[PDB]
Parts: structure tokens; sequence; C-alpha cells
């Protein structure tokens, strides 16, 4: 029963070219949410229809504590809106930009939760996420990972079943995607490698501003390892970023289970990870439900066509 | 210290 009129618009949080994400209040309940607003015609025009359905079905059919829950989707004459949990601690990209590198423990913790969430998407929803990167990784008020933005998932992928779409983010693409090969859910372990690499190393494993120089580094070069990196972390990054996906950690039939058992994660209890009994190593310092201090000022300091059948959705 | 990146699909 929901329209644009059921909410207060407070701050800008993000802005891609397809849409915007704004911090909202629900008049009727008092609660704050993050609302992703897409202009219907921009989506039709720039070809994003398929993606938008994928996000909507993947948000509705997912229940996991490190995945952004959806409360409503509803549409207007001109907009599509997702009303989702508000992740008050902002992007990882934000934190790693200020701190430069995370400690091993802190990167261990985030990697645990990420692996927990992806295991679930793979094993339970039969979905490969495809676009893991620092921007799609946020924290909630307690300092627990939330994965946001679901439009690049592949649905219906089960076991080692293969797929073709050239997509993701250039800095994060896996060799076998660059190679123009059919690929499988191990791409997500590549992406997890690149993120763990950035957390503990303070930079991307392969960098060039020019995409074709960056794609050549990806297919051709061994990764470099700062001498500050402990042997267990060296080993994990080495295995997550093996270029042949058959040889990659998590690349076999055991999937996430091969990652959980690596000595990097020794003495992390995976059940407690899921149940949220591990202590977040950074608790976001927010004064109120609407304190956007972990969002870039570039956005918060900014002042405020077909029918999609059965887009509309509602959790309770 | 790396510029914000962009999702795409061919
Ligand atoms: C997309 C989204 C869902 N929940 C959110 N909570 C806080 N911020 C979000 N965004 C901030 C900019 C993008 N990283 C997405 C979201
Ligand atoms: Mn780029």
């Amino acid at each position: 029963r929901v329209t644009m009129n059921e909410f207060e618009y407070l701050k800008l949080l993000g802005k891609g070219t397809f849409g915007k994400v704004i911090l909202v209040k629900e008049k009727a309940t008092g609660r704050y949410y993050a609302m992703k607003i897409l202009k219907k015609e921009v989506i039709v025009a720039k070809d994003e229809v398929a993606h938008t359905l994928t996000e909507n079905r993947v948000l509705q059919n997912s229940r996991h504590p490190f995945l952004t829950a959806l409360k409503y989707s509803f549409q207007t004459h001109d907009r599509l809106c997702f009303v989702m949990e508000y992740a008050n601690g902002g992007e990882l990209f934000f934190h790693l930009s200020r701190e430069r590198v995370f400690s091993e423990d802190r990167a261990r913790f985030y990697g645990a939760e990420i692996v927990s969430a992806l295991d679930y998407l793979h094993s339970e929803k039969n979905v490969v996420y495809r676009d893991l990167k620092l921007e799609n990784l946020m924290l909630d008020k307690d300092g627990h990972i939330k994965i946001t933005d679901f439009g690049l998932c592949k649905e219906g992928i089960k076991d080692g079943a293969t797929m073709k779409t050239f997509c993701g983010t250039p800095e994060y693409l896996a060799p076998e995607v660059l190679e123009d090969n059919d690929y499988g859910r191990a791409v997500d372990w590549w992406g997890l490698g690149v993120v763990m690499y950035e957390m503990m190393c303070g930079r991307l494993p392969f960098y060039n501003q020019d995409h074709e120089k960056l794609f050549e580094l990806i297919l051709m070069e061994e990764i470099r390892f700062p001498r500050t990196l402990g042997p267990e972390a060296k080993s994990l990054l080495s295995g997550l970023l093996k270029k042949d996906p058959k040889q990659r950690l998590g690349g076999g039939s055991e999937d996430a289970k091969e990652i959980m058992q690596h000595r990097f994660f020794a003495g992390i209890v995976w059940q407690h990870v899921y149940e949220k009994k591990l202590s977040p190593p950074f608790k976001p310092q927010v004064t109120s439900e609407t304190d956007t201090r972990y969002f870039d000022e570039e956005f918060t300091a900014q002042m405020i066509r077909p029918h999609f059948p059965q887009f509309d959705y509602s959790a309770s | 210290g790396r510029p914000r990146t962009t999702s795409f699909a061919e």
C-alpha cells in the first residue's frame, strides 16, 4: 500500500547515473531506511531493465544477516523504488580511504562475514553476486557487513554451472572473464581476493587507469606481496587470486567450505559469525538515527516508461 | 586513495 508520499526525504547518500539513494523516514512507523530511486525511462533507455528485475527478485528471496534486507518495492508513473535497511556506517570504500589499510584481524572479520553471505547466496539461493568491491560493502550501526547493490547477480546458477555475460567492475574482473571464457561462481572468490588484498594491502592488486593496461596486468602478472603480510594472509591471497578458476581456493565442488577451512580463518567459528556473536572490530560512532558522517559530503551536502508487472513488494 | 569505480555490463 506504499507511495512516494509515505516517506520524508532527508539526505542524499549516493548517486550513480541510473539513480540516487536517499536516507528516508516512514511517516507511519517512525523508522529510517535507504531508498534507491530509479527513473523508469533512464532504465529503459540505458538498458537496465533485466538488471532491475534481478535486484528485485534477489532482494525479496534473500534472508541473511549480512545482506541488505528489503522492506518495500513500489512504483510510480515515473519511478522505481526500493526501500531497504539503512547501513549507517557507510561504505568500506569510505573507511579504507581514510585508514589506508586495515589490520589482519579487522580484514579477517569482514572476510568472514562476506564469505558467510556468499556461501548462502551460492548454496541457498543459487546466485553468483559478480560485483564484489569496496563500494558494495557497507557496515550497519553495529559494524557488521551489509552487502548492497544486487543488479549484476546471476540467478539460477547451481553448482559449477557456467555463464557468459561480460560484467562487473573493470578493476575487479577475473582472468577467466577477461579471457572471454564461460565462468562459474568462483568469480566471487576472485572478487573476495581483490577486496581482502585492498584491505590488508592498501591498494588494488593490479592498477592502471587505462582498462586495457589493467586487463593485461590481470591476465599476465603475479601479485606482489608487501613484506608486512603474515604467511597465512599471503597464502589466502595467493589462493583466492589464482588465475585459473579450477586452481582457485573455493573453485572446487566444496565452494565456500574450502575458504572457511583455510588457516587464515583458524579459530573463527562459522556458526557464531552467522549468529553475530563475534565482536565487530569497529563500532560506528553515530550520534543519532540520521547522522550521515560516514558518507561523502559530495552527496550529503546536496540539496533535495512502462508498468513493471508485479514489481511491487512488501515484507511486514 | 583509488578513485571510485563504476559497475557496467557489455
Ligand atoms: C543501496 C543501499 C541499501 N541500503 C543502503 N544503506 C546506505 N547506503 C546505501 N548506499 C550508499 C551509496 C551506495 N553504496 C548505496 C544503501
Ligand atoms: Mn575505472
